[PDB]
């Protein structure tokens, strides 16, 4: 006797359920990777023997997003393709653990201010059954976590 | 205006010329017509003739009350319904009239545009009111919110003019008060669902009138309502708060009703209505 | 806050008197501009804790100019003509970096540039590498324009 | 008339000004009905000093002459010729005002000002003192009953006396000082100590006059220094209030209020649900965070600058989702700009 | 009072707050609660956040040297 | 009930079935990778916690086609035999995912300025059931995609 | 603490055996139809009935089927069988209804 | 002086009616190797990035007006875009490309104020 | 402008392996008379055969 309303508060939640609202829109992706929160270290020692430590400044996080090739348009390519030499269309993403049917948000990474830093091709092969798999990856300054 | 609606989100585009207002020998053959063509959707008369659109809306009115699915795109001339469609839930009306490098155009040509931009990104159940009009500058009469807030308790729906984003449709309202049939996504969901219905169901005409019939066709029907909830169609959690499928002999018929020849299903779905007022409420008390 | 300054797009403009036409040319590697005000340290007898600077000449660089031994442009036949002693015409050059459009964020603008040093690059039987000449300027006055200064 | 393909030797060239705008910096400059010399257009927008010059090309000496000419050239960006009747729907119709500046008009642009404040539209109004000298036996109370009583306007007494002759009104004064701060230090700064070139003020006043004029409904001076020529001395609009006080901080969250819901337009008819309240959430605090670590939120970590709440029991009831409504509630604490500063000297002789 | 279909702004609010769940812990607050329509005034009403309490019973109640202390 | 003709507007497209326009000319290749899109990154820091984040500029790709040895004529070495030192017949190339029949091309990636830099030969092996495979890699400037 | 939960449900494999009649093969036209994605999918029902054939006791539907596979009969001189082609499907979906 | 002999918006400027000769000659010679291939869908793609790869490269030497790609050229090719299926059986192929040109300045006005011992 | 150019080729290095047989080791005796800057350089073939 645990009755699934408890499943769903105590329980923990498990990855393959997930929307990225990348902007203005939701673009279905497959895989998700790469935001972390990573921190540098300063030390001290002197000759008495103490020995201060630190964290230093977090740097930028790599996020990696991959999808397959569709008819329609290439919307990751069309936010690349427009680079014009320092300028590039920023967005912020939001990646979100959803239930099943969809309707409820249960724990989300929120992405800043990314930019897309690489694309990459499908690999063409005459012997395999797999689907055209593109995938981006973007740069940011900051990765946070709302609960919610 | 068919350069503005190819612009905004082409379409097959069916195509009636109607030269004079007042013949009305070619007004009074035109819903023979439409009927004879399967796949009318919307009307959307775009001229910029006052008299001409009311002749127009006065002999398609009779059409739309007559459960075939169409869905009237009116235009309003100073603030107010057209009065042929007074308060049927198949019309949209839509006040600025919208001009052209300067020619003024009624919106309903582009506004015809942003259905099928809207439904083909992301479905009839998506309220088509955040959409930029593509092609044209500016409206001809700049609409204040106090006049809106007159106009927004009917179904108006005013071509706001914001100075980032350029002309925005801004309202989806049918000219329906009641609380059922107050939205346009959620009225166009349900004459686009019970439009791909009938599409399923006509083979399954002049079938033998049993027991195995009757559940063919159940689940022709319970396979449509699925692929609907799990694409975010229906306000649903479970799929059995989504939509219901009912169909028997001791429920939703009687034994006279199987022998004149037809059979009576069920059919109820659950809709999700959008939000459109966002309060902010700000403090600086913490 | 404004997005600072990267430094791989530069336009430089040369205007000779021997030669009619303003042409422009593109390089590789400009190395840099600096501008020296030479200050001189001065020893007061009573004091001993403070410093006593004085201001006396501005000292201009040098441009450097680096690019590839390509087709003879009118800059390179002007060296050659100046190196060979027949002219000793100099110019007013400008120099200027561009955004993401086109527009000009910067412009340097220096005045009575005179050619003073040809460097050719190595040749090296195994070297896979573009023949670069070096080509040195030494101008008068100096005066930076622009909306980033 | 250009003919031949070489070159032209004009010579009744003109002043020009670059445009150097700030984006919440878009006025409302509001002439007089019973003017002459303007253009029968009620409404005019103005981009530039070229555009202003090719409607208005010779140099007249009236108030909305002198006061575009001083909004020009301290840079300045679009800005708009409204009459005085029309000044409650040109703030409805155009989207973009941030400022209403009264060049020049009493009782009018008042009672307009008073109707858009009431119907919310996140303006702050900027009036004019007396154009005659306020004696010092005049009272703060009957000299400051024009003027409304309302946190989205201040109203600087000392008027203009422009290098040419002509008389600069004190709004023209204080808005050419609302452009060089919100480029250079931002809306959440003050106006007030940056310094306005080319006017001069009318009459010179002491601190002894501005102390009666301070509390209360607060005329707002504008004095000139050695040193800093004729800024504008003082920063409190017209309510005396611990909230909104401070016209620094009326006009941060007038631009907080602005590009907020510039934001939250794009996520208007979006279906109203829980999924679609957490993008809110999140499109809150990535404008809040940003705003807080360029120094305009008072709060040394992020739980003591911002905080932005919404839910099903927090802050919207179940009967309220079904009315399609959708309330965020948003705290945010600012930082409240030093206005006295007390020298407390001692000495002792040889000691 | 919304009726145009675009974002209001309010100024002066107060922030809300936040409500736990337990089955263990369901009070029972018998104080001078003060309800704002009479006909929950000798019954049991349930409470499921402090925007509950706002809307059913009077949060503010002015004070005459005696203090209304059920809301705090 | 999808009716395949909805299958090739929603479905996503699989890698198996391409060709390969190599200037005037189509060869049947086996393999086809590496038409990334990569950016290089430029940043700033300074004193007051400002941090910027630009994209650099693009770095050339790198093409890898293989296709088997058939008994004609070798069209990949003819290509390579004829580097004069600095000189090589520069070829426009694209790799397009193509319909079963051939006779649709569904999303089709363009390769601008290619040139040989590699080729290898197969490897033999006596107790090996394979086929002689050659590979090529190329040097291009840019890679764009065609949707349509 | 032990979390024990269901995962996500993977692809049934439905297969079925018909004989081969003298007419049309309708299920080799179904299997022929194959270009590189495209597939008319059906939709399997399959009905526990009565005796007489017209209606259902309790029914297995199958939403999105396609067939994988079809295997032809095992010839042999010396069997007295009958031809029987066995075809496998793929779908996403098997919902029971009963009535 | 560098005007021609018709005084229109289009085709003043020896400049820009030279520059469009020499892109629909450098066009036809690259499409005149495809010529006789089968009228097909994969032939209208080829076409259309073998424009698209000529005129990318002369938009970046300067021919072309335009900070992005998107404002200096378009090529377009379809089924019901620029041809009709009526049209594809007499053996016609309609590409459609738009280019933009740099217009060269020809009057320089200089503006002179002076105001003496100020 | 960004000009790309192929650079100049670089010498191969081939791998060939047999088998010990209980002859001679003729891959040996092309190996062993290496003296100090000299060999008997060959011109290999590598046929497929049928």
């Amino acid at each position: 006797a645990i009755t699934a309303d408890d499943i769903a508060v105590q329980y923990p939640i498990p990855t393959y359920r997930f929307i990225v609202t990348l902007g203005d829109e939701q673009v279905p992706f497959t895989s998700a990777s790469g935001l972390d929160i990573n921190f540098d270290t300063i030390e001290y020692r002197d000759g008495t023997g103490n020995w201060f430590k630190m964290p230093g400044q977090r740097q930028a996080p790599n996020i990696t997003l991959s999808k397959g090739v569709f008819p329609g348009k290439n919307a990751m390519y069309e936010w690349i393709n427009a680079i014009q030499l320092n300028q590039v269309e920023k967005k912020d993403i939001m990646i979100s653990l959803t239930n099943e049917a969809g309707t409820e948000v249960l724990v989300s990474w929120n992405v800043s201010n990314a930019f897309p830093t690489s694309l990459t091709s499908p690999s063409f092969d005459a012997t395999s059954n797999e689907i055209a798999v593109q995938q981006i990856t973007l740069m940011a300054d900051r990765v946070t976590i709302q609960t919610a | 205006a068919l350069r503005l609606y190819f612009q905004n989100g082409g379409g097959p585009c069916y195509l009636y010329p109607l030269e004079k207002a007042d013949d009305n020998g070619p007004l009074a053959a035109l819903p023979d017509l439409i009927d004879e063509v399967g796949e009318i959707t919307l009307l959307a008369s775009p001229d910029p003739d006052e008299t001409y659109r009311t002749a127009v809306y006065g002999a398609l009115a009779a059409s739309l009350d007559q459960h075939k699915g169409y869905f009237l795109l009116a235009d309003s001339v100073n603030g107010d319904a057209p009065s042929a469609v007074g308060g049927s839930a198949q019309v949209a009306v839509y006040y600025p009239n919208v001009e052209v490098p300067p020619l003024s155009l009624p919106p309903s040509a582009l506004i015809a545009g942003v259905y099928g931009k809207t439904d083909g990104e992301r479905g009839v159940w998506k309220a088509p009111a955040n959409v930029v009009l593509n092609g044209v500058s500016d409206v001809s009469v700049r609409v204040t919110n106090e006049q809106q807030a007159e106009l927004n308790p009917k179904g108006i729906n005013v071509i706001r003019h914001f100075s980032d984003r350029g002309l925005v449709v801004w309202g989806s309202r049918t000219q329906k008060d009641d609380d059922d049939w107050r939205y346009i996504p959620v009225r166009r969901l349900f004459d686009a669902a019970e439009r791909d219905i009938k599409k399923a169901l006509q083979p399954m005409v002049f079938e033998p009138n049993s027991q195995l019939t009757w559940k063919r066709v159940q689940t022709a029907i319970d396979n449509y309502l699925y692929r609907l909830w799990q694409q975010g169609a229906l306000a649903g959690n479970k799929a059995e708060e989504a939509y219901f499928v009912r169909v028997g002999k001791g429920i939703t018929m009687t034994q006279d009703e199987i022998n004149q020849g037809k059979m009576i299903i069920q059919v109820g779905m659950a809709a999700v209505r959008p939000a459109e007022f966002i309060i902010l409420k700000f403090t600086q008390d913490m | 806050m404004s997005t600072p300054a990267v430094s791989h797009r530069f336009l430089v403009n040369f205007l000779f008197n021997n030669i009619p036409n303003p042409f422009d040319i593109a390089f590789q590697r400009i190395s840099g501009l600096s501008r020296t005000l030479e200050v001189s340290q001065h020893r007061e007898g009573g004091e001993n804790v403070r410093n006593l600077w004085l201001a006396e000449q501005v000292n201009h660089g040098s441009l450097v100019l680096e690019r590839g031994v390509m087709n003879a442009s009118p800059l390179t036949l002007q060296f050659d003509r100046v190196l060979r002693r027949e002219s000793t015409q100099w110019a007013n050059v400008v120099i200027m970096l561009l955004n993401e459009l086109s527009l000009p964020v910067t412009t340097w603008t220096l005045s009575h540039a005179l050619p003073v040093r040809w460097q050719m690059g190595d040749l090296d039987a195994g070297s896979n590498q573009v023949l670069i000449n070096t080509l040195e300027l030494r101008y008068q006055d100096m005066r930076m324009l622009g909306v980033k200064l | 008339t250009t003919t031949y393909p070489g070159v032209y030797l004009s010579e009744d060239a003109v002043s020009s000004f670059s445009v150097n705008s700030a984006a919440t910096a878009v006025p409302l400059f509001a002439y007089d009905s019973e003017n002459t010399n303007t253009i029968n257009k009620p409404i005019q927008v103005f981009r530039n000093w070229a555009e202003f010059t090719v409607e208005y090309p010779t140099p007249l000496e009236d108030a909305f002459y002198t006061s575009l000419s001083l909004w020009f050239m301290h840079g300045g960006g679009k800005c708009y010729l409204v009459n005085e009747a029309n000044i409650a729907d040109a703030v409805a119709q155009y989207d973009d005002i941030t400022l209403i500046v009264a060049a020049g008009t009493d009782t009018t642009t008042y009672t307009a000002f008073t109707t858009v404040v009431g119907q919310g539209y996140r303006i702050f109004g900027l009036f004019d003192g007396p154009k005659e000298k306020i004696a010092g036996t005049a009272k703060p109370d009957e000299v400051m009953e024009e003027y409304p009583t309302s946190p989205f306007g201040a109203v600087f007494y000392p008027w203009g006396t422009l290098a040419s002759g002509a008389a600069v009104p004190p709004s023209a004064i204080a808005a050419a000082s609302i452009t060089q701060t919100d480029r250079t230090r931002g809306v959440w700064k003050a106006p007030a100590n940056q310094a306005v070139n080319g006017v001069t003020p009318a009459f010179a006043v002491s601190d002894d006059f501005q102390g009666k004029y301070n509390q209360g409904k607060a005329l707002n001076m504008i004095r000139t220094f050695s040193g800093q020529g004729t800024v504008v001395w003082g920063a409190r609009t017209l309510e005396d209030s611990d909230n909104w006080r401070y016209i620094p901080v009326r006009r941060l969250f007038n631009a907080v209020e602005r590009d907020i819901q510039k934001s939250l337009n794009k996520l208007v008819f979006e279906p109203n649900s829980q999924p679609t309240w957490q993008r809110v959430k999140a499109a809150v605090d990535s404008y809040l965070h940003s705003l807080w670590q360029q120094g305009a939120l008072a709060g040394n970590t992020p739980a003591d600058a911002w905080f932005v709440q919404v839910g099903k029991d927090l802050t919207m009831t179940q009967e309220e989702i079904n009315q399609g409504k959708m309330i965020i509630k948003i705290g945010l604490a600012a930082v409240r700009p030093a206005e006295f500063i007390i020298l407390q000297f001692s000495q002792d002789i040889a000691q | 009072v919304t009726s145009v279909p675009g974002v209001y702004i309010e100024e002066d609010a107060s922030p809300a707050m936040s409500v736990s769940a337990s089955a263990t812990a369901v009070p029972l607050f018998v104080a001078r609660f003060t309800p704002l329509k009479p006909e929950l005034a000798g019954v049991i009403t349930r409470i499921g956040s402090w925007l509950d309490y706002t809307i059913l019973f009077d949060s503010n109640v002015p004070s005459s040297v005696v203090d209304p202390t059920a809301s705090v």
